[PDB]
Formats: C-alpha cells, sequence, structure tokens
RNA sequence: AGCCAGGAUGUUGGCUUAGAAGCAGCCAUCAUUUAAAGAAAGCGUAAUAGCUCACUGGUCGAGUCGGCCUGCGCGGAAGA
C-alpha cells in the first residue's frame, strides 16, 4: 500500500474509512490504489 | 517572469507588511483567485501558478494578473560577515495582504476556472479561495 | 435471436470470395471454412453483383460446417460508388471536403429489404443520412 | 417585493459596529430625500442570502423599521474583503 | 441506497486504419427503434469481444444529497 499524508478516492471503486485512529483508503477493483494515514 | 524593466533605485528596505489589500473585487474577468492569508508571492511562484491555470484551460478564455512583483530582495551568500554593505539583489516579491484578487480569467466555464485556479494555488506560499464577479 | 452462438464479420467485398490477405487464417476456425466461403456466399453473390462489402452471421453448433442466410450492406460502402470519394475523410471537418443531396443515397437505402428501424420510411431514410456525415460532407437535403 | 426588517442604530462608530458584525448583525444606513440620514442595524444571513439574486441591486427593496416602511435602492455594498459576508451597506431613499 | 430487467439502431461508424468492430489512432459528435441506452463508461480479445457501467422500467416505502458560516478535536509528527 502507498502510505503518505494526503490520501484520496482514486476511482469509483475507492471506498474511504477510518480504521483505529487511522484514515484508510480501501479501493475493490485495483491493490495499487490502497492507501494509508492521511 | 515579472519584474520591472527599470526602477529608481536598485534596493528597497525590508519593511513590514500591515493592514488589508487594496485590489478586491473581480474586476476584468468573471472569476478570480483571491489571497486569504497574507505573504509574499515571488515571480517564480506568479509565473509557476500562471503556467499552472493557463494548461488547465487550454488554448482558452483570457487571463489577467491583478499582482505585480516589484519589491527587489537581497541576500548574503554562504561565509559572509554581517555588515559590509547591503547584499546582492536575487530575486522581487509582490507583498501580499488579505483579501488581493491575485489572477483574474474569462470566457471558460465555471467549473474549469475553478479545476485551474485550484491547480495554480497549490504552486502559492498562502491560502486562497475562488470568487465571483458582483454587481456592485 | 435467441443469445450466443457463433457470429463474425470481417470481408473486403461481394467481388472477392474467401480471401487471404485482408483475412485468411481468420475466416475459417470454429465450425467455419476458409475453403466453405463460396458454396453459402455465392448461394446469392454472384446472381445478383460483386462490388459492395457485407458481412453475414455463422450461426454454428457442432455441424460440420455452418448455416448463415446473408443480408445487407452498410451504408459508407454506398458513398465510393453512388455518392463520391472512394476515401471519404480527407480532412474531414477542416473543410467542407466532398457533398451529397437528398435525392442521393434516398433508394440507395430506400432498398433495404433486410433491415432498418421504424416503420415511417421518411425517418428511416434520413437515418442513412448520417452516414454522409461521419465523414463530414455537406447538406443540399 | 424584496423586504428587510431593521432596528435603528443606539450607537456608533468603530466599537459599535464591531460589536455589531460579532452578533451576527450589521450595519447599514439611508440616505438621499430631504429627510436625515437613518443608520439602521440589519440581520445578516437574511440580507446575505437576499443580495445573492442579481435583482436585489436593480429593484426597489423596501425596508422596515419600527412597522415604518422606507422604499429604497442598494447604492453601495462594503463586503469582507475575502469572506463571504457584508460589513455595511449604502441604501438611498427612493 | 440496494435487488430484478433493459442497455438498443444508421453502426462492425467514414477514417494519414497492415488489423479497431467505442478503445493511444482519425475527425467531428450527428442520426434512427424506444421506458431509456453514450460514433461513448471499462478491466480488457487475433479481430469477433464475453462481462459491470452513464441512462430508463419494476421492486421497495420515507427520507435523502452536498456546498456555506462556524466550536472542539484527527492524521501529517524521526534522535541519540
Ligand atoms: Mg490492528
Ligand atoms: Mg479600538
Ligand atoms: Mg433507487
Ligand atoms: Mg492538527
Ligand atoms: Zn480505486
Amino acid at each position: 500500500m502507498k502510505v503518505r499524508a494526503s490520501v484520496k478516492k482514486l476511482c469509483r471503486n475507492c471506498k474511504i474509512v477510518k480504521r483505529d485512529g487511522v484514515i484508510r483508503v480501501i479501493c475493490s477493483a485495483e491493490p495499487k490504489h490502497k492507501q494509508r494515514q492521511g | 517572469m515579472l519584474q520591472p524593466k527599470r526602477t529608481k533605485f536598485r534596493k528597497m528596505h525590508k519593511g513590514r507588511n500591515r493592514g488589508l489589500a487594496q485590489g478586491t473585487d473581480v474586476s476584468f474577468g468573471s472569476f478570480g483567485l483571491k489571497a486569504v492569508g497574507r505573504g509574499r508571492l515571488t515571480a517564480r511562484q506568479i509565473e509557476a501558478a500562471r503556467r499552472a491555470m493557463t494548461r488547465a484551460v487550454k488554448r482558452q478564455g483570457k487571463i489577467w494578473i491583478r499582482v505585480f512583483p516589484d519589491k527587489p530582495i537581497t541576500e548574503k551568500p554562504l561565509a559572509v560577515r554581517m555588515g559590509k554593505g547591503k547584499g546582492n539583489v536575487e530575486y522581487w516579491v509582490a507583498l501580499i495582504q488579505p483579501g488581493k484578487v491575485l489572477y483574474e480569467m474569462d470566457g471558460v466555464p465555471e467549473e474549469l476556472a475553478r479545476e485551474a485556479f485550484k491547480l495554480a494555488a497549490a504552486k502559492l506560499p498562502i491560502k486562497t479561495t475562488f470568487v465571483t464577479k458582483t454587481v456592485m | 435471436a435467441k443469445k450466443v452462438q457463433a457470429y463474425v464479420k470481417l470481408q473486403v467485398a461481394a467481388g472477392m470470395a474467401n480471401p487471404s490477405p485482408p483475412v485468411g487464417p481468420a475466416l475459417g476456425q470454429q465450425g467455419v471454412n476458409i475453403m466453405e466461403f463460396c458454396k453459402a456466399f455465392n448461394a446469392k453473390t454472384d446472381s445478383i453483383e460483386k462490388g459492395l462489402p457485407i458481412p453475414v452471421v455463422i450461426t454454428v453448433y457442432a455441424d460440420r460446417s455452418f448455416t448463415f442466410v446473408t443480408k445487407t450492406p452498410p451504408a459508407a460502402v454506398l458513398l465510393k460508388k453512388a455518392a463520391g470519394i472512394k476515401s471519404g475523410s480527407g480532412k474531414p471537418n477542416k473543410d467542407k471536403v466532398g457533398k451529397i443531396s437528398r435525392a442521393q443515397l434516398q433508394e440507395i437505402a430506400q432498398t433495404k429489404a433486410a433491415d432498418m428501424t421504424g416503420a415511417d420510411i421518411e425517418a428511416m431514410t434520413r437515418s442513412i443520412e448520417g452516414t454522409a456525415r461521419s465523414m463530414g460532407l455537406v447538406v443540399e437535403d | 417585493m424584496f423586504t428587510i426588517n431593521a432596528e435603528v442604530r443606539k450607537e456608533q462608530g468603530k466599537g459599535a459596529s464591531r460589536r455589531l458584525r460579532a452578533a451576527n448583525k450589521f450595519p447599514a444606513i439611508i440616505y438621499g430625500g430631504k429627510e436625515a440620514p437613518l443608520a439602521i442595524e440589519l440581520d445578516h444571513d437574511k440580507v446575505m442570502n437576499m443580495q445573492a439574486k442579481a435583482e436585489f441591486y436593480s429593484e426597489v427593496l423596501t425596508i422596515v423599521v419600527d412597522g415604518k416602511e422606507i422604499k429604497v435602492k442598494a447604492q453601495d455594498v462594503q463586503r469582507h474583503p475575502y469572506k463571504p459576508k457584508l460589513q455595511h451597506i449604502d441604501f438611498v431613499r427612493a
């Protein structure tokens, strides 16, 4: 996954979710979109 | 890269940048990008942002730049004592107060003026906001 | 009309049957023959004319060859011989390039006894008007 | 058709007018005609939303101060330097 | 919001196409049957494509969408 200050939906399948205290991007169509920490 | 073509004097006192801005209304185009904070825009900065916005609208619409450098900044290089005369002018900046309309644009759909203004702001050292023209 | 079961479309003209250069190995590989594009192909190709592009069904199941009743030619195929250039585009939207009028192709597509949409034949009339405009011509309608 | 409610101002000056905007009200003024001008306080959101509409600046609007009705036209407006807000309006008795 | 349907016809679109059939290309962006369906949404075939979408029927049955002024927080945050 890509970890960095600004995380962002990259596509219609990207979702945003808070797990523990952390903003995370789950995408259901594209592993390269999975992000952490922003 | 904007800068005076000529000037009465080479160097300026540092001065302070108090006060609120003077050109505060979108007064040429249909949309403006406005200074919300206080700071200095440099020529390179003014130009980087310009480039950003100009390419966003491809060859379309029109653009005014409401701000112009005109303030010469000096610096002393590495390995130099304090004193021994004021340093060399390295660049120019424009003093910015909250309220300044910086760029204005026209001849494009709002959303595009927004996209373009966004992109340009990312190059700027001070917070900005999208403004529209008003009656009165 | 039912669902999926064999059908393609990749040829050059009714006057070049079964060919190899434009197509070749990709004209018979699944219950279809590079040698049998004439016995049902020419089941009415020669009779009428050899000078109009037309693709056609395949309908296969597992029966030796294939059963494919043919039908009509396109409408940009009838702008090379009946309404202008054999090229087409040129510089499509740079200047008007070439031109057509309403008398032209009205009958050269009012033929269609095996295709077209809309009972009104003043309409599926104008349906073939654009196939002379995806190339960017002029309207003498 | 545009109807703006408005008390007259018991105070004046920087201090009073800043206090004003701190309470989401904002000062304005009416002049023109032969009467003395009238120093007014307007609600912010109400007037603000209203002047989003172009006709606000063309039409005669009516200002209700103390049940009395004054008919005016927008004359000049001072806007906030970078916030979508209103600092002061000039109304002409017309 | 979800689930069931459809997603068509000039047109496999003419095209500096070897092959494109919506696809880096090509240029414009029209026009038929319809409830609506884009010469265009897509991962993407040797070319057919097979498969979900933009849009519209049905089902359901009461709320739903996201900008504005704002209070307080969250990430951004590595050292002997
Ligand atoms: Mg854990
Ligand atoms: Mg004081
Ligand atoms: Mg629904
Ligand atoms: Mg923080
Ligand atoms: Zn994604």
